[PDB]
């Protein structure tokens, strides 16, 4: 399956003017489209190469919504403060993903709409596209108003319709590289510690899409609280990496496993030192 | 396409 | 401040001095979202960086990517250096290429 997803924030900087407003869009785990308020010249802009083949009516269609959104942010960050009774001297933050996630036969598997106010959850549309889940009092005000304005609806409308149509003319049109699949290349690194013991790494390096799982076992049990496992991280070539690493005995580096699962790998790995 | 808050404020 | 930043200072390919690579400082699970990154070689700033990559986990913490073309040598040394509310201080992160 595949992703078309949008990730906004709005963050105000009382003295310094406007708040910060910015918008992301990917497809999978690749970055094709960004807003930034903060720009000479604020626009949506390319960030892939297959998008630049958009036209200008695409461009300026897009700022202009990035342009509205930002209005009605302004507005939410200063209803925040009422909300919550905070003062109007602080930064906050309003974060918001919309976005599908769609088999690749054009059926919805998932669509999202959903906002965090500083940091943490605030209302969120449930996976019915109806009805909505708010995670605290001020949220249930938002909740009743967007119930009485029907909002769900057209949200769903471009959940279901536009996010998933634009999504295959993505895939299409950038197919050369977002339809890869590189199974990760991975190896068991070997480090003697000065306390006598030794630390086994395992790598995963070169893969796309970024969705993998990494995990050490011993004698059939995972290692999971014991072991050290860094985020996924992009390489910056359209591909990604990730480790993990346990600390074991001298001699005993062949008992344990690393398991690496991938949709690029029909049998999941198992790596031992 | 991106999504558009229609001015539906919190 | 809430999400202290976690910083990854690593390298595209494995590194192989004379042969030329990209620096990452991927800097993740933060919030605020206001932040400030700097790559360093031996010490002073490097001029070429760009940011990228920008997400949300949900739940909701903050990604981003630094980046810099370099060529590694024997001498060199690498670093990044990362401001941001949740820590006293600025926090530099060196590059150690024999992981
Ligand atoms: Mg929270």
């Amino acid at each position: 399956s595949h992703s078309l997803r949008y990730f906004v924030t709005a963050v105000s900087r009382p003295g310094f003017g406007e708040p910060r407003y910015m918008e992301v869009g990917y497809v999978d785990n690749t970055e094709f489209v960004r807003f930034d308020s903060d720009a000479e010249n604020p626009r949506y802009e390319p960030r892939a190469r297959w998008i630049e083949q958009e036209g200008p009516e695409y461009w300026e269609r897009e700022t202009r919504r990035a342009k509205g959104n930002e209005q009605s942010f302004r507005v939410d960050l200063r209803t925040a403060l009422r909300y919550y009774n905070q003062s109007a001297g602080g930064s906050h933050t309003l974060q918001w993903m919309a976005g599908c996630d769609v088999e690749s036969d054009g059926r919805l598997l998932r669509g999202y709409w959903q906002f965090a106010y500083d940091g943490c959850d605030y209302i969120a549309l449930n996976e019915d596209l109806k009805t909505w889940t708010a995670a605290d009092m001020a949220a249930q005000i938002t909740r009743r108003k967007w119930e009485q304005a029907g909002a769900a609806e057209r949200d769903r409308a471009y959940l279901e319709g536009e996010c998933v149509e634009w999504l295959r003319r993505y895939l299409k049109n950038g197919n050369a590289t977002l339809l890869r699949t590189d199974p990760p290349k991975a190896h068991v690194t070997h480090h003697r510690r000065p306390e006598g013991d030794v630390t086994l790494r395992c790598w995963a390096l070169g893969f796309y899409p970024a969705d993998i799982t990494l995990t050490w076992q011993l004698n059939g049990e995972e290692l999971t609280q014991e072991m050290e496992l860094v985020e996924t991280r992009p390489a910056g070539d359209g591909t990604f990496q990730k480790w993990a690493s346990v600390v074991v005995p001298l001699g005993k580096e062949q008992k344990y496993t690393c398991h690496v699962e991938h949709e690029g790998l029909p049998e999941p790995l198992t790596l031992r030192w | 396409r991106g999504p558009g808050r229609a001015f539906v404020t919190i | 401040i809430q999400k202290t930043p976690q910083i990854q200072v690593y390298s595209r390919h494995p590194p192989e001095n004379g042969k030329p690579n990209i620096l990452n400082c991927y800097v993740t699970q933060f919030h605020p979202p206001h932040i400030e990154i700097q790559m360093l070689k031996n010490g002073k700033k490097i001029p070429k960086v760009e940011m990228s990559d920008m997400s949300f986990s949900k739940d909701w913490s903050f990604y981003i990517l630094a980046h810099t073309e370099f060529t590694p040598t024997e001498t060199d040394t690498y670093a990044c250096r990362v401001k941001h509310a949740s820590m006293a201080e600025p926090k530099t992160v060196y590059w150690d290429r024999d992981m």
